[PDB]
């Protein structure tokens, strides 16, 4: 459960038996063809995969360099990649006889994804959400309730995403007999980094086949925004062995790294243990966890997947950051040049691809992971 | 020999049971913690657990969550609890002190640097709630190097295999978690963890003298935290926090003992 | 251009040259393999087609009757079926060398779909919108502007959909040489009813092939909501000659036909001429056009497509209605049962299938056209 | 038909037709009828009365606002028919042309509408949104009662389309001078009147020099709108039209 020195299972002993049961369960499901065939059925008919790989021709011409392809995860049911993972984990919960699934959510996208698959599967669903995030995501809170989930506000600690994950863990350890904890990113104790990355590898597996068919070469670079890291790992993993393919994760610099108000865990954090994983963390000099800051709430996890920690240290992937202002300009440019309104999270990736495309030749190819649609962010951008 | 071992050996020779209070260090502030430690000793506590406040205490119920948030807003740091322990040691070299801390403050501080400061300040043992044996190799070797005990938790759902493995790395005592869950005063309730000869203490949920007495009949020691932290929180607020804690812990002390016939 | 006694081209002589060029341009495009291969390309990679045909297992079981399949037009880029039509007309405009596309919009869904494909195609875009509709749809106005369209308020007449269509027709006749008028439903003069139906027939063409592969048999009934009638014609048309398939269109009865404030053109309207088509129409004693009222604005077109007038009178299609309360109930049921938040327009079709399915045998099959997603309506439903 | 008689008398004197258009009921039907009498006095040869419709697809800002004001005053078909009858009580002379969109015709009932036309004394009809192809039942009704159907021809109209509009025209053919909203000229038999855009006395005599008649609408409606209720309105409309004469 280790990615180099990173990862692990840093959880209380009260939770170790639950993790053993989960890793053994996942191991069986992974290699069971009925499980994989049932998951593929729902990915196709319910989620709507495969998502297309779209040649952004106006953008390509505007920037004057590399070809820009957008992996259209904005077309999934619910509008983001998150549902790929919620779906796989909920199917495993049913296979383990769990009547109840819980989830954390920050901006509400994972909470919506989890409530969505829970409704379809008939599972009881409870979503933990910090009260500061509730206060800012009234619409996503109302979606979760429409979908039949209970929203439990977390008023403890800093009242945001990290505190919601703590409470969900507490719920899980207490109710493990009947409850499955659907984690929202490639974070937490083994086997969750591995398992979430596997359920999201469908993104890169499609993307790899689609680019070969469309262009007959592999990308020169793949650009994906990185909060907890799950959409990035999903498109990165199937290209890990393609040594010529650059893997570029884009974090939120907020107002600027130098201001301290950012969410750039990989570029400015330092190693530590959070939520069961050894990884990079935004933390203070006493090892206390710090809040991350971004114009997009979805990039607000102060940690990052331990597998990105490993890819950064080995140099297989390169991690950069773009400011709120740059994300905003990409949000606007992509809308008016391709008619795609991207999530402000994914706008960070679009923004770095705009910096890189002009510096490549016209024969080269950038794939941008369009991790979600930005209808949810239209109010924010107007403000 | 470690103060923890000396304490348990002395109780064994007296036919007595260890009462082990837990308080959060720096709640409501470190001067009050000091006063509380001194009160706890005078009230008969045999070992004192000091919680090092963490911003994301995965293993704590709401009571101790709130104490940690209060302790952190009052500026509590590792270095400050160390200085308080050194002020303690100026006048009390006897009482065993255990730091209960999540791992990331220890990491970050520097593992060997942290155990070294433990030994120099006078901290006898460590409880690290999110650190299983499989991840504790580094801390365990530094602890062994400096004579600091590493107390591991055993939960009701831990398998005989996991117990063997836990007790193989444990020192000081084994912490038996009474409930599969989080800290917090509960109302209810074997192990019987003898693949080891270490003393066994039971914690989580023990909130009343009657419950403490029930626990004292089966284990070498009784750990009480949330119930004591409640009395700190609920005063609310004159430093008369001390009298309520002292009064409660004196009830616990009369209760933690082998029952009479 | 005639559907029985309905259809035709009731337009001033100044518009007749523009319509004849459009008639001939579309007739060529309809039969041009290259135009069709291009349109298929953009439907695939840009819009995300095909959309899945999804077996709603929970809903089926809760209703106790026929098997319920949802044609998932909610999964299109922009969240509704409208883009199928906007894409086809905009591709025609582009290949005709037109520089500018115009569109009317009421609730903004067609305006968004039009601005979206205009942005992708590099066409200038102007959307006419009644001032009363602008004040109720700030979000969609903002999105249209993000997509680079100009939004032209129409403060003439009754300042609503009716009046935006007239202004748009006025713009078209004045600027025909470089402007293409993208009509948003199966309404108006020949060849728009036929052309919009043709662009939307992809819905029914996919559904027919999908339902044959999922059940080896044609559906027993297709249910779709009907405002102007475009999503219904798109799914109906490829089943018209399958006599064994019932075609059921569902209109908005609002607070109840007896209140007067409704949008039920087929069930309560009477023949008349509107916007160049002879069709059924909501009109007063003097033949003045009335405005329609419903919980879902997407259903407030005072008229209906002449092809539905034809289908109604020949009895090939049966037209019913459901009230605001019924759509609201269906909006909630589908969200909690399937994790699909449907448009309020589409929940009229769900509401009727909720009535039809119990009446039907277990082995029977109902396809519901899920014409759009309901994210845009969550704010309306809460109030 | 009154229309036929009027173009005949003009050509005997070598004169051209002045054909004012106003919207009936703007600002109200009592002012319309005083207006029609003042247009008569200022020398109008044919009066077109706009029947206000909630969706004037072929009208620019000016006449759209006039229709909207006219509908706010309660103007309906039957009310305009009653005003025409009042006019016919005295002015059995001036030809009256109704400019109306088709749906009010169709909803009123075609046969009934045309019959009411002949009884009230309306001589011609202009239906902007009804081309000759779809105009059969109206044409059959109007031919029975002797009401002319005035069809429009546009500069962009094909030659084939001009020929077909010619074989179905009655009274006069209405030449739209610009492909828009509110030779060319040639060459079948009927009077040709040119409309759309003419708003100054220079332009109108400029159109007079090319066609058989000039149609002027928006220019007159503008003055109805600007004349603050005093009337005034009538005197302004009369002096403007006299200049156009
Ligand atoms: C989602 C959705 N369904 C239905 C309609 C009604 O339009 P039409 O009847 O033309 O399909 C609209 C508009 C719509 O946005
Ligand atoms: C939540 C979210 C993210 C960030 O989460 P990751 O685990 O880093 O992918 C990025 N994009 C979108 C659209 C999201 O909803
Ligand atoms: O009594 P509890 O429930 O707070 O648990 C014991 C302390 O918290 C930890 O030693
Ligand atoms: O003067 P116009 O441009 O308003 O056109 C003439 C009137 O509209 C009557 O047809
Ligand atoms: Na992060
Ligand atoms: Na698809
Ligand atoms: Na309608």
């Amino acid at each position: 459960g280790r990615f180099g020195k990173y990862g692990g299972q840093y959880v209380p002993e009260t939770l170790m038996p639950a993790l053993e049961e989960l890793e053994e369960a996942y191991e069986r499901a992974k290699n069971d063809p009925e499980f994989q065939a049932e998951l593929e059925y729902y990915l196709r008919d319910y989620v709507g995969r495969p998502t297309p790989l779209y040649f952004a021709e106006n953008l390509t011409k505007d920037l004057g360099g590399a070809k820009i392809y957008l992996k259209r995860e904005d077309l999934n049911h619910t509008g983001a990649h998150k549902i790929n993972n919620a779906l796989g984990q909920a199917l495993l919960a049913k296979r383990m006889g769990k009547k109840r699934v819980i989830a954390e959510t920050g901006a509400g996208q994972h909470g919506v994804a989890t409530a969505t698959v829970a409704a379809m599967f008939g599972l009881e669903c409870v979503v933990y959400m910090g009260a500061e995030d509730i206060e800012r995501q009234a619409l996503n809170v109302f979606r979760m309730k429409l979908l039949g989930a209970k929203v439990r506000p977390v008023t403890s600690g800093s009242r945001t995403l990290k505190d919601a994950i703590n409470e969900a863990m507490r719920d899980w350890v207490t109710n493990v007999e009947d409850t499955f904890y659907i984690i929202g990113s490639v974070v937490g104790p083994h086997p969750y980094p591995m398992m979430v990355r596997d359920f999201q590898s469908v993104i890169g597996e499609e993307a790899r086949q689609q680019i070969l068919e469309k262009e007959g070469r592999l990308p020169d670079a793949i650009v994906a925004c990185v909060g907890g890291g799950s959409n990035a790992m999903g498109i990165f993993h199937p290209f890990i062995d393609d040594e010529s393919v650059r893997l570029i994760g884009v974090e939120a610099a907020g107002k600027g790294i130098e201001t301290g108000k950012h969410a750039a865990t990989l570029s400015a954090g330092r190693p530590g243990v959070l939520h069961g994983a050894m990884t990079y963390l935004l933390q203070d000099e006493d090892g206390q966890i710090i809040e991350a800051h971004s114009i997009s709430a979805g990039l607000d996890y102060p940690g990052v997947g331990p597998e990105h920690a490993y890819l950064k240290d080995t140099g297989r992937a390169e991690y950069v950051s773009v400011t709120d202002d740059e994300a905003l300009e990409a949000f606007q440019l992509l809308s008016r040049t391709e008619g795609i309104i991207p999530a402000l999270e994914s706008s960070h990736a679009v923004a770095y691809a705009m910096k890189l495309a002009p510096e490549l030749s016209k024969d080269q190819i950038i794939v941008v992971n369009l991790s979600g649609r930005g209808d949810k962010d239209v109010n924010t951008v107007a403000r | 020999m470690n103060r923890i071992a000396e304490a348990f050996e002395e109780l064994k020779k007296k036919g007595e049971k260890a009462l082990i209070p837990f308080i959060t260090a720096g709640d409501p502030d470190l001067e009050t913690t000091l006063e509380l430690v001194r009160a706890l000793v005078e009230a008969g506590a045999d070992i004192i657990e000091l919680g090092i406040p963490f911003s994301d205490p995965l293993a704590d119920g709401p009571t101790i969550q709130r104490a940690s948030q209060r302790a952190l807003a009052s500026g509590t740091t590792l270095d400050k609890v160390f200085e308080m322990v050194r002020e303690l040691r100026e006048k009390n070299t006897d009482v065993p002190i255990v730091f209960l801390t999540y791992y990331n403050p220890i990491f970050r501080y520097g593992i060997e640097r942290f155990v070294k400061e433990c030994a120099e300040a006078g901290v006898d043992g460590l409880i690290v709630p999110d650190l299983p044996p499989e991840e504790a190799a580094d801390l365990a070797a530094a602890a062994e190097k400096y004579g600091v005990d590493l107390i591991f938790l055993v939960a009701p759902t831990s398998t005989d295999e996991r117990i063997k493995m836990i007790a193989k790395h444990a020192s000081g005592f084994v912490y038996c978690v009474s409930v599969t869950g989080v800290t917090g005063a509960r109302s209810e309730i074997s192990r019987i963890r003898k693949h080891t000869d270490l003393p066994i203490a039971v914690g989580f949920g023990i909130s009343t003298p009657e419950q403490a007495a029930e626990v004292a009949q089966v284990a070498d020691g009784v750990i009480v935290g949330s119930a004591i932290v409640k009395r700190i929180e609920e005063n609310q607020d004159e430093e008369d926090i001390v009298e309520e804690v002292r009064e409660f812990v004196r009830e616990l002390r009369e209760a933690v003992k082998l029952e009479h016939h």
